[PDB]
This record gives C-alpha cells, structure tokens and sequence, in this order.
C-alpha cells in the first residue's frame, strides 16, 4: 500500500470562454492532497521545436467518489512548487478503492 | 495566418451555435476546444485553417481553405451528414461580418467523409473557402 | 458534405436492396453500420464519400465520388467481381429520385481492387460520381 | 478467483434502422451485474479533435451460455453511474467457465 | 499439461474450383476434438468497414503424424457452436510430442 | 468493378494453364487463391485489378489495368523473366472470348521487377491493359 | 543556404522583440533556440528556411521561404491566431537592413494551421518568401 | 541441456549458376542430423500474395568447427519429412561449446 | 516484364564480368543472387528492373529501366563512385546481343547516390535505360 | 541503494545569446559530482551522417532542492574525462529523496 | 553516377579545406566518411549525390545536383547558416580543375534549413547543380 | 561474472584518406583478447540486396582506460577465424569496473 509522502498542489483551471469557440485557462489552485510520485523511465521527447524531458510519474493519491473536489481529474494538473505534473487518468488502484493512480508527464524544455 | 483570420474564426464560429438547425441536431456542442467530460459524440469541431495570400499593390488579403468537421459515434453516418447539411447552408452566402477587415466570399470546397479510428468514429471535413480582405 | 448528399446516400441504398440480383449473391449483407454478429463475409459498405462543389451563380450543385466496397473471405474473388456487377448495373443511368434536391447523373469511376489485410479479404472499391443539384 | 465487488449496469442499444443503410443506437439499460475492474497502465490517446484519456479496464463477470443475457457482447457497454465502460471481447478466464474477461477504455475527454 | 475440457468441431473445407482461377468453400465438419482453449490479451481491431473483436486463444489439441484427419491444418477452423476460430498454425507443444498448439482469432464483429 | 471483370479475370486465367510453354516453367501453379499446401515457389498471380471506365453514349465500356505478378524463390530472377515473358505472349494480341460482353484489345504496360520481402523473394508485376466492352 | 540568410533570420529575429503588439501577447517568447525551463506556452519559433536561388549573370540572389510557427498551449487557438496577426504585419512590407546583401522584399505565403501533438499543441506555421540580393 | 530427440535431414543446395548472375537451387540431401524443437508464438504472416502461416522454432543441433559439414549454416535448410524449416542464423548456446541454435520459420501457405 | 527482358539482363550481366576495369575494383562480386559467405563488401546488384512498353502496329519493343546498384562498405564512397564510372562506361553505348530480340540503344539516367542502411553501407543506384525490340 | 563510485563532472553551458535568436554553448565545469553508471542495453544508431554508438547509461546522484547548484537539470551533461554524458531527466529514485535517476547517452561516433 | 563523380567529389571537397573562411568556422570538419572519436559537432558533409544524363550524340555529360549538409549542435543555428554562407561562396562559380573530364558551371539549387532529430541536430542542405562533361 | 573462453582478434583499421574526403580501411590485426561470447535472438534481416543473418553476441572483455590498446572502441572489430564480429559500443558491466560489454552482429550474408 502507498507511502503517501509528498504534497502536491491540486490544479484545476476555470474555462473562460473566447469568442472563436475556444476557451482560457488560468489554472488557480484547488486544495493540497498529498501523494507518492513514482518515476518511470525518462528520456527526451522531440516536442514541436523544443527538446523536452519527460518522466512517467504514476502518482498515488486517495480516493473520492466522482462528485467530490478530492477527485483528480484528467483536465486537472498538480504542482509541486513549479514543477507541473499533468494527469492523464486516473484508475483506482485497489479492489476496495482506497486509492487512484494518477499518471503525469512533468515534462521540463531541457 | 495574415490579420484577418483572428476574426475569421470567431466570425464562422458565430455563425454556427446561432442557426436553428444544428441547435436541434447537435446541440451546443459546437467547439474548437472541446470541453472536458462525458466527450458527447456527435459535435463539429472549427480549427485546421490554411492560407494561401490572394494580395495586391494596395492593402493585402487572404484565401482561408478551413476545415469544419463533423464527428459522430452513431452506428450510420446519415447523422453526420444531417449534420453537415446543417453545416454548409449556414456558411455558403455567409455575409458575415468580421472584427478586423472584411470578407467578400464564403464558398465551399472538397469535403472527404471517411471512417477515423478503428472504424467506430465518423469523421467528415468540410473545406470551405473564404476570400478575405486585411 | 452539402445539403444533398444526407439524401443521396439514402437513394443509392435504396437502390441497392431492391436490386433482383445481389439479394442472391450478396442477401441483406448491404449496409453502412455493419451489424453486430458473425460477420457474413461477402458484404458491401456504403460510406467513403468526398464532395467537389460543382456550383453556379443560381443555387449550388456538387459532384460526389462515393465509395460502395464489396468486401469477400472466398478463396478467389471472382465472387466479388460478379457482385460488384451486380452493384454497378444498378447505379449507372440511375433515375433515382432523392429527399433533399435532385442529382443529373450517375456515372462510374475508378475500381481498385485489391487483397486488404493478410491477403485473406479480398476487397473492391467501386468510385461513382453523382452530380447534384441542391 | 476473482472478487466481484462493483456493480456495473449492462447496456444493449436497440438498433433502429434509418433510411441510409445505418443504425440508430439509444441504450437501454439491461440488467445489473457485479464484476471487479482492474485497471492497466493509463496515458492520454490522441483523439480525432479532442485529447482523449484511456484506461485497459479489464472487467471479470461471472459467465454464462452465449444465448442468454448475461453474456456480455463486445456490441454493448457497462456504466457505473456516468463511466461509460466499452466492451472490446469476452474471453472466459478460468478453465472450468465460471468467469469472463471483458475488456474496457473508459475514455473521458481529458 | 493440458485439460482437454472443451468440445471443438474439426472442420475442413472443400475446395471446389470456379471460372477465374479461384476456389470455393463450404466448410463442411470433420470429426470432433477434444481441447482446452486459453484466451490471450484481446481488444478491438479495425477491420475493412467492421469494428472486430478478436483474442489470442490458443488452442491445445491431441497430435498425431501429419499425414492424417486428427492433425488441424491451418487451413482449417474449429466451432464451437457459432463461434468460428480459426487456426493460425499448429506447433507441437510437449518434447515428446503428445499435444499440438492451435492458434486462434474468434472475432466477433461487435 | 463494373460488369466485364467477372468474366475478363476468368478468360485471362483460362488463356493461362492452356498456354504451353509455362506449363512446363510454373507448372499448375497459376491461381489467384492459393492453394493450402507447401508453397510451391514459382507460381504467378492474378488478381490486383483496377477499371477505369470508358464509356460513351450508347452502353458502356472499361479499361482493365489488371495486374499479373509472378514470384519466384529461386536465386537469382532470371527464372521469374522466363515466366513472363511466357505469361506476355500469351496474352498480348489476345483474341479472348469472354462471357458478358466483349474485349477489343490486351494491350501491355509497365512492369515493375524488384525484390520483395526479405530479400529472398523476386517479384515481378505486369500490368495489362484491357479495353472492354459491356 | 546562400551568403544573405545568416543575416536574414538575424533581422527577421530583430524586427521581432520590438513590434509592439506579441511583445504583449507572446512576450519574451520569441526564439530559435528554445531556453531552458518550464516552457511558457505561447512562444513563437523561427528556425525551418529554403532557399531556391533566384540568381542572375551579374551577382546572385535568394528566395527564402522561411517558417516562423507559432505555438500555444491554450484551449483554443484564438490565441495564436491574434499573435500570428501580431506576426504577419509586423514582416509584411519589411523593409529591413540586412547584414550582408539586401532584401528587396518580404512576401507572405501559405500558412497552414493545425493541431499538432496529442491534440493538445496548436501550432500554425507561416511561410514568409523573402527575394534577397547578394 | 537439450534432449536431442528429433531427426532432421540436413539440407546444401549445390549452386549451379544461370547466365544472368543468379545461381539455380535443387537441394539435395546432406547428412541427417538430431535436434529438438522449440515452437514459439506462431500467427498468421502477410507474404506476397499467399496467406502464410509461420512459427518461430529454435533448433538446437549438436556443434562442429566452421569447416565442417556437420555445421548448419544459414543457407541451409532442415526437412522432416516435407516439413521445410529454413534456417535464420547459428549461435553457439552453452559456454562451452556443445550445442548450436538454429533459428526455424516452417511456413506452410495455409 | 516482355520477351526480351529475360535476355537483357543476361546480357548485361555478360557484358560485366568482361569489362576489364571492375574486374580490378569490384572483382568477381558482380551478382543479382548474392553467394553465401561473409559478403566481400564492395558488390554490385543487378536486379530492379521495370519496363513501360514502347510498341507499335507492327510486332512490339519496350523500354527497360533497369537498375544497377554499386554498393561499398568502405569509410567514404569514392570507392563506389570509381566503381560505378566502370558501370556506366561498359553499358552506354552498348552493342549488345541478345538471344531473344534485339536491343537498339543503352543509354543512362539518373542515378541517386546515398546512405542506405545505419549511415554504415553506401549504395549509389544507376538506372539505365533499354530500348529493346521483340 | 546506489554504491556512488564513479567521479563525474557536472557542467552548465552559459548560453551568450547571438543575433538570430539562437544561444552559444561553451560547458564551463560545475561542481563534480560522485555517482554510479549502470550502462542498458547499447548499438549503433543512425545519424544524421555518422554512425552513431548509444548506451542508456541511467546515473545516480545525491539529490538536492530544486534551487540548488547540486541538482543536475537536463540542459546539463556529465563528463568523464572526454566521455560527454548528457543528461535526458532527472526523476527522484528513493521514496524518500535520497537519490535522482540521470540518464545519459555516450554516443561516440564509431 | 557517370564517368565524372568520381572526380567531382574529389573537386569539391579539394575546393573546401582550402577556403579560408570555414577553416576557423568548422575547422578541419569537412568530411564523407566521418573519423572516429567524441564527434566534433558543427561538421559539414559531402556525400548524397544525384545524376541526371545531359548527353548528346558527341560524348556525354551528366548533371549532378550533389548535397553539401552543415550540421551542426548549437542552441540557434546562425552558426550553421553562417558555415554555409562559407560553403555556397567558395563554390558557385568554381572554376574548378576535374581528374576525368570537365565541368563547365557549379551552380546553386534548393537549401532546405530545418531541424533533424529530437529537435538538438540542426542539418541545412545544400543543392548544388554541376554540369559536367565527359 | 564471466567465463572468459573464446579466443578473439581485435582489429583496428588504420585510416588512410582518399582524395574525396574518405578514408581507406584495411584492418591490420591488434592484439588478441579473451573473452565470452553470448548469443541472443538471432533471425534474417532485409540487407541491401541481401539476405543477411544477424545475431546480437554480447561480449565480455576485461577492462582497460580508455587511453590503452586494451580497450575495444566502436570503430574496432573482432575476429574468430573468418568470423567478424562488429563492435557497436563498449559499456563497463561491473560496478567496479573490471569487464567491459561489447556488442556485436555477426552478420553471415545467408
């Protein structure tokens, strides 16, 4: 079972609305939970015209039922201090749910 | 993109989510960003513009080949094209108005409609073109 | 797609399960959404289309390339070339009658027919083009 | 063995045909059945305008004769609440036939 | 080793030639075998216009020497019932030579 | 495809396997579906058909530039060029007799003769051209 | 390239940091080589040029098609169409002093917008032809 | 260390060149070797316009010094029977030296 | 491939291994099939053909595009460009017999030079063109 | 836990900015730094016109607080000697932050 | 490659090393076959080559459009735009002495200038033309 | 740690430059060296014209600093006979640092 170790910032971004059919993000801060990260193997990744670095980062948080401000979203992001973790699902690890893989990518310019 | 395609975007955008058909068909999911959820599975989507400068002496335009595409996860796709029926006759004669510069023409163009990912979603383009003026 | 082709796949499938031949070659196997089961095996598939906007100053027609692909597991296919016959007398000189604007001609095009995947389905596309009028 | 603890409802959509050679699906829900979901390794997918986020989900019901309605057939869909589980193939785990695996995405739109 | 625990239909079809160079098949039964089917990691794949859902399951029958009606070909498919697997090839699992591998699709169409 | 092509692949396959010389180089080993067997090594192939359509007026006809491949694992693909150079002769200035409908002409066109899979493969196309008529 | 773009993309960077407008909307974020750190998300990129020698008896010249991308991590991408705008006037009528040679003039070309990796970077190039003189 | 239980017929083509550089093969027979079989994961293989149906098959021979016929080299091939098995490449398993892997497909057309 | 093309390249073949240069450079490693052994490494290849039919009323010719590739394993490829100016000197302006047809002309074409495999090999393609006569 | 034997030099590039929007790259030497190297699975890799010789190389650390000249980033390298190893990411082995994974390339030219 | 390249190659890379500048911008970097050791990292390349036959009844000639690539690992590349300023003057107009044959005019082509591999090499292309005669 | 049994040359090449910019190679002989040899999956791959025979041959060598003829570089070869095995990259096994892992192909041409 998790060592829950580490404080993460929970980010969840308001969607204001463009004119053109988009939105804007803004990314204010929703509560800390606190969570194991646990790196994969890392290399650089060909970005669009950068070099980026990137870590798997499966990250461990409690759970919540789906209605609840304690859930991670995908569209939600953490942040330990200024290093932005993405999530890309989350997966309830146990068979009772006690906990949530979180899956970032924490991917810096290099 | 040139000056004009800014406002070109957020004019045609305007124009859907206003035409009554396609308020009954696909509802308000008329979006370049798709928002986060449930992903509803029959919505457009308004981003992959291309120029091509049609310019003078004096001033300067464009030609914007953008595509509108419709998706759909229905077992058929005469839902799709509905859709873009729905679509088309609400740009073609668009006398849109922009925010910076004007537009002379909104015509229509090639428009592909294949089968996407592993053959569950129904995806088709739709090219239109609008002759522009910065 | 334009405003017509929501109604022209609706004729040239209607056109087709009412054909003599193919209901004894291929049966009720003609259909966009393949329904679930076991997969019959000597099907055609309506749906890969693509619009180039034949238009004017009065109105606006358009010319679709659409694809119907006879799909067969036989050893050879000369069991799809003799349903693909059967597909193609049906549709060209069509006199169709469509729900949404009329279409002038149903002529034929390009016919790829090759082995798909594992060379085990042996599929032909058949290109018709049918020019609209919305 | 496994441990049947959530309940998933299935879902088959009545196929109404329409006039172009296609199906027009509605989902109806079918009967509840408890299966334990497991889930694999998560990433975003590549979507065809929208940034998809994917789970493998491999899903055990208790098993049944292939002409009775509790096999789940890849053409239907589990839900627990709003979470709408595909179902890829079923595939009869154990040696004896007791249970199946089924197979999901779960993919919210990130 | 294997428990042979499911009933299978051997069957080979006849290979009546046509006009153009190609042959047709009817796929009548061969006798009945004795195996035990294993399900592999299945998921949709995309067909021609079809959704398939296909599985591994390879297959463990009795050997025999190769000129005879016990051996499946992989020209051959068994059935259980309506469900058509096919056979990919055939590998002789044990040293001494006792059990042969099948290699099945079983895809439904979904 | 349209209507000829049933019955064009079944004369340009019984126009083989009658041809003498070839049936001493391949052997039987004509087919477009492949027997179950051990592979024998040097057979040709027809099947990768593609049409063209031209018609006119009054009926209608189809040009066929159907593919015949030969494939040989022999060493070097001096054997496969013998093999067709006798699938060529055999079939330019046809004289065919078909079921539905006539040809008027088995033309030649490009062949491509490169090394397949692996290396170990030679595979040779040809492409025939078949002017019909339905 | 030829002896004119080590200057050219020197002073196609320099009339950049220095428009008004994108030093608002991008910021500092106007880069061939991209600095290390978090990767601010709106930045602009000016790297991939070609060259296709118009030249002459008496000298030489250059025809440079270079590419200045814009990328964004928003939600939309109005956000990089109202900072490719900020671009294109910026470039369009230059009339820069070059290092080595001159320019006689800097055109806009096609620019094609779409959505790059993952759906989730927007990434609108725009092709700029610049008529150099060495 | 293997249980040699297998007979397989060692197979030399002998060259015979044609006039346009290529050389012509007729494969007679060398000497009979033993050898296990080792069956790995067998599928399906696109050829060139046949269905074939392929298996890895690493077999393990006893080992020889280079000029020697007793060593199978990789222009070689096995037959048990009218059972081809190619032959990919030698590799010399133990340390010391007793034992050979080849590397089989045995494609029948399927 | 045509009658001829059986022929050519057992001509072309012949006409190597005979050239005195590349008996000295290349040496016996002229070959379509490569022998078994420990690949000497500075080869040449004759097998991509590809004909396109050059034929008349009376009788019929082609026109071969063959391809001999000159590969090396050398550092740099001086190696194989030396090796290649002994080719193309034996074969344009051939005078070639052939046993079955006659050819009346070996000119030359491109011929693409680069990097094949792991920057490590150095092939240098030479497509040569036959017009042969049946 | 990682034996620290190998003696590395940590080096930051102090990018001077040129005209065209690009920086210049010296690699002046910063700290060094002790750390073990454990090579993966190396080969050749194509170039661009060199035929390069890569090896995964993953180097473990002492770890550091984020504002800390200690922390390798990834726009850094290692140097042994002449031996450039560059570093793709950084990733935090230990559960509780004792140690970083580099990882690094050595890719000589052969 | 014809009769020339081999001692085209051997002119152009004779012409550099020679040049004065891009001995203090690359240094001794100038090479086909790249050296063993730590790979120096702004090196310049001459290897992939293309021949296009300029012959005539009288002898024979041939085009070569032969790629120059810069490579080179810096943040920005003004530094490879700068060695390749260095490049294209020390070659267009070369007046350059052959070991086999003449070349009559060394002109300058297309210069693709893009980013290679995980966006860190950044590679510019140069295309000469070299009109040689034999 | 190894068995080192097999007897191999190193070989490197002295580079004589041509005129064009490339060099000559002619692989005069180096010292002889010990070392193991293992093989991995070994199968055909598609040469230039070739039907070539690969296998992976991971060989242990004892160590050397890199300024000694000891060790094996990239640009080097080894030879058992007539058999040349390339070298892709040299990797240092041990923590310590006592053997080194050269990686070869060995490509017969089949």
């Amino acid at each position: 079972r998790p060592r829950l170790n580490r404080l993460l910032v929970l980010e969840e971004a308001v969607r204001v609305a463009d004119g053109a059919g988009g939105h804007r993000l803004d990314w204010q801060a929703k509560g800390e939970v606190w969570a194991e990260v646990t790196a994969g193997s890392g290399s650089e990744r060909a970005g669009e015209f950068v070099t980026l670095a990137s870590v798997p980062f499966t990250i461990v948080v409690r759970a919540a039922p789906v209605g609840a401000a304690r859930r991670p979203r995908p569209e939600q992001r953490f942040r330990e201090g200024a290093r932005i973790f993405r999530i890309l699902a989350v997966a309830e690890r146990d068979r009772e749910g006690h906990y949530l893989s979180c899956f970032a990518r924490e991917e810096v310019v290099a | 993109s040139y000056a004009v395609a800014g406002a070109l975007q957020a004019a045609v955008y305007q124009q859907l989510r206003a035409d009554a058909v396609l308020a009954a068909l696909v509802g308000t999911a008329v979006y370049d960003a798709v928002p986060p959820g449930p992903l509803a599975g029959t919505y457009v989507s308004l981003g992959p513009e291309d120029v091509a400068d049609a310019s003078d002496k004096t001033g300067a335009g464009a030609v914007h080949d953008f595509v509108i595409s419709v998706i759909t996860d229905a077992a058929g796709f005469a839902t799709a094209k509905a859709a873009a029926a729905a679509v088309s006759d609400a740009l073609v004669g668009a006398d849109l108005v922009l925010s910076r510069g004007r537009l002379v023409g909104l015509w229509f163009l090639r428009a592909k409609a294949r089968r996407v990912e592993k053959a569950d979603m129904r995806r088709i383009d739709l090219v239109f073109r609008a002759r522009v003026e910065g």
